[PDB]
């Protein structure tokens, strides 16, 4: 057998003391006892971990995933797609699915939009995002996201003595 | 003059699976020998995608009634009557009425809005919170469509609309009517002449008011009082949480770690332990997609008995015994 | 080959690892096999071993190794796993 | 469709062919195989059972709201609001 | 009374008796007999 470096704060292949897996690993506020060596949680997974030669604590986390969604205006009218990354700040993604990134990164409530333009109109939601956010296909045509709005705007003019009767119907 | 109160749930929580990491993690020749097996990941998608979009269609079907936004005139003068405490409130930088307060501080749920991105699971803060902990497996908890500032702008609209304009807008165009006279109407309306109405608004208006505030009081000073809005978030957490528990069972094989089953050991006697898992972890998996139809059955149910309510007890005057209260009714009045 | 307007579920994605982390950090005697006349099957001679690292290739080089056959256990797995706990009985 | 995909699956088995599975080997160990044949078979065809009940349940409910529907707004006039047609109900036509 | 038929029944293992299992044959094969009765036993409940 033998030794290799100690690296932090990088998801990596860690083996403390044998334990094999992935994950990331940052600073931690916990005592373990002097008798204690080893990590555990509420469903049987490694939390902690505590260094074998330089004696301290430090903890585990995997690295991060989620699922991938397509938005697209239909192959009839067009042929560019929007990706949407569930769940993941993705200043801090850069592996599967597509390997190359690009421009036009948008962050939203349920992930961050990838390739498509965030303007400040308000129109009806034609594909639903989602946490109030909608995208749809319009124009030098692009990809747009924008937040849904509600509907049109009335004020009813209440008053003291005044009623309206209709004259005519349909 | 009675004011009474009734709950009712609307949707549940969306959520969605993945097998690759659940039945398997990262290993690749356990993705080989559940690709073995022809679909049996598919067909679960397919449902948590459906009551995915069928609770948002639920929240949309019962709230999104009127596609107009309604506002109250500046002056909240209608003729005594005393609506503060249904209405908007400026002050707070939440737009809520001072009674959707007390029905969002008694209802303790999981995360409100979704800030963990997986970001915040980081170092000794995961495997503490359950939210980790749960996402950390496969499972990920999906948001609503329609933010809490949204419903809260559709149930201003509907009040706004129901106390100036009565209920001529559900049926068309909005034409407005001062309130002591939409009194008289519903008073003619359930069989008594309107002349009572004229002689008695004074003590109408009391009455009222005091009824409000004796609701307003009496929602907090009670034991639970909100036992449908929590069971949804209790039966919702207990699913997840035995779904996570199930991993750590053997289901008959040697040992409970993947990692020791395909090394620490030859492939031919090592596929048998392998299958087993896998096959007891895919019944789980079954167990939770068919538990979870279910509950969105019933879901539905009382989300149609729900807007059938929201429809004829307050864009009208309902003529049912017993639906819209206990008593003559007279109209309603909806909150989030 | 034609899909209409919306939002799609595709493959999952995920982070792949870096670097790979190891700080792992003794010869027990095997003499009393060798030493000593062998005893007979109802008297075997047990030793156990804990806290050690053992070589068993080592000592079963020195003899002819006719057979092997093991329960729960194989040949390619004995040489792989920890220390554990570990008990060996030889006998004529 | 999905129930007919779901036939060829092995499950675990060395091959789905019943008569491939007979043959080659002795029959005591391919018993084993054909059992894990037959418990994927019957889970498929309880998986497809119990997914029909839903879904009768549910058109079971949307049938009864049209029968009432049909004994309310046609055969008479409903003051219900919003049940027969947005507006003051007149009358209801039914097309099959 | 479909539940309680349903007791008896190989499950495609060598008897449907505990006792039967556990007096003729050693643990190691008997183990697999009895895995799958129980899993055989939880379906019928499940599908109950
Ligand atoms: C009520 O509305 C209807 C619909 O517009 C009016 O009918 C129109 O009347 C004038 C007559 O020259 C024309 O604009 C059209 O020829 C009519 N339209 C139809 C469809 O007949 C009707 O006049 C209105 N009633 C009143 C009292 O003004
Ligand atoms: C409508 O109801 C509100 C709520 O009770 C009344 O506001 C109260 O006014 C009194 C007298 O100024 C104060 O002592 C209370 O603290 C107020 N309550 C709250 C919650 O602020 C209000 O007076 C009523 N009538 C009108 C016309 O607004
Ligand atoms: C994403 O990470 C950055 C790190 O600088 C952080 O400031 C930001 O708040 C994160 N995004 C969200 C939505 O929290
Ligand atoms: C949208 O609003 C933000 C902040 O209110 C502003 O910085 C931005 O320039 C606006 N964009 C457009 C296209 O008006
Ligand atoms: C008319 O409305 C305002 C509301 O403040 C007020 O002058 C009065 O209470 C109302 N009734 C009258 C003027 O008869």
């Amino acid at each position: 057998k033998k030794s290799t470096n100690l690296v932090k704060n990088k998801c990596v292949n860690f083996n403390f003391n044998g334990l094999k897996g992935t994950g990331v690993l940052t600073e931690s506020n916990k005592k373990f006892l002097p008798f204690q060596q080893f990590g555990r949680d509420i469903a049987d997974t490694t939390d902690a971990v505590r260094d074998p030669q330089t004696l301290e604590i430090l903890d585990i986390t995997p690295c991060s995933f989620g699922g991938v969604s397509v938005i697209t205006p239909g192959t009839n009218t067009s042929n560019q797609v929007a990706v949407l990354y569930q769940g993941v700040n993705c200043t801090e993604v850069p592996t599967w699915r597509v390997y190359s990134t690009g421009s036009n990164v948008f962050q939203t409530r349920a992930g961050c939009l990838i390739g498509a333009e965030y303007v400040n109109n308000s129109y009806e939601c034609d594909i639903p995002i989602g946490a109030g956010i909608c995208a749809s296909y319009q124009t030098s045509q692009s990809i747009i996201a924008y937040t849904m709005s509600l509907g049109a705007e009335n004020s009813v003019a209440y008053s003291n003595n005044s009623i309206a009767i209709p004259t005519n119907f349909t | 003059i009675s004011v009474t109160t009734e709950i009712l749930p609307v949707s549940m929580t969306k959520t969605s699976v993945d097998c690759t990491m659940y039945i398997c993690g990262d290993s690749t020749e356990c993705s080989n020998l559940l690709l073995q097996y022809g679909s049996f990941c598919t067909q679960l998608k397919r449902a948590l995608t459906g009551i995915a979009v069928e609770q948002d269609k639920n929240t949309q079907e019962v709230f999104a009634q009127v596609k107009q936004i309604y506002k109250t005139p500046p002056i909240k003068y209608f003729g005594g009557f005393n609506f503060s405490q249904i209405l908007p409130d400026p002050s707070k930088p939440s737009k809520r009425s001072p009674i959707e307060d007390l029905l969002f501080n008694k209802v303790t749920l999981a995360d409100a809005g979704f800030i963990k991105q997986y970001g915040d699971c980081l170092g000794d803060i995961a495997a503490r919170d359950l939210i980790c902990a749960q996402k950390f497996k496969g499972l990920t908890v999906l948001p609503p469509l329609l933010t809490d500032e949204m419903i809260a702008q559709y149930t201003s609209a509907l009040l706004a609309g129901t106390i100036t304009s009565g209920w001529t807008f559900g049926a068309g165009p909005a034409l407005q009517i001062p309130f002591p006279m939409q009194m008289a109407y519903r008073f003619n309306g359930i069989g008594v002449t309107q002349n009572v109405l004229y002689e008695n608004q004074k003590l109408i208006a009391n009455q009222f008011n005091s009824a409000i505030g004796k609701i307003q009081d009496s929602l907090s000073s009670t034991p639970s009082a909100l036992g449908k809005l929590q069971d949804v978030v209790n039966h919702n957490a207990q699913a997840l949480n035995t779904l996570v528990k199930q991993l750590s069972s053997k289901f008959g094989a040697i040992s409970s770690v993947l990692n020791d089953i395909f090394s620490r050991l030859d492939p031919p006697e090592a596929e048998v332990q392998i299958d087993r898992l896998i096959t007891g972890r895919l019944q789980s998996l079954q167990t939770y997609v068919t538990q979870q139809l279910i509950r969105a059955a019933e879901i539905r149910a009382s989300a149609n008995l729900a807007a059938t309510k929201m429809s004829e007890c307050v864009l009208g005057q309902s003529k049912r015994v017993d639906f819209c209260g206990k008593g003559y009714h007279l109209m309603s009045f909806p909150q989030s | 080959f034609t899909v209409e307007k919306g939002i799609y579920q595709t493959s999952n994605f995920r982070v792949q690892p870096t670097e790979s982390i190891v700080r792992f950090p003794v010869e027990c005697d095997f003499s009393p096999l060798l030493s000593g006349t062998p005893p007979q099957v109802y008297n075997f001679k047990r030793l156990v071993f804990t806290n050690c690292n053992y070589n068993l290739t080592k000592l079963l080089s020195l003899f002819s190794v006719n057979d092997f056959t093991c329960s729960q256990i194989s040949p390619a797995a004995i040489a792989s796993n920890c220390y554990s706990s570990l008990i060996l009985d030889y006998f004529s």
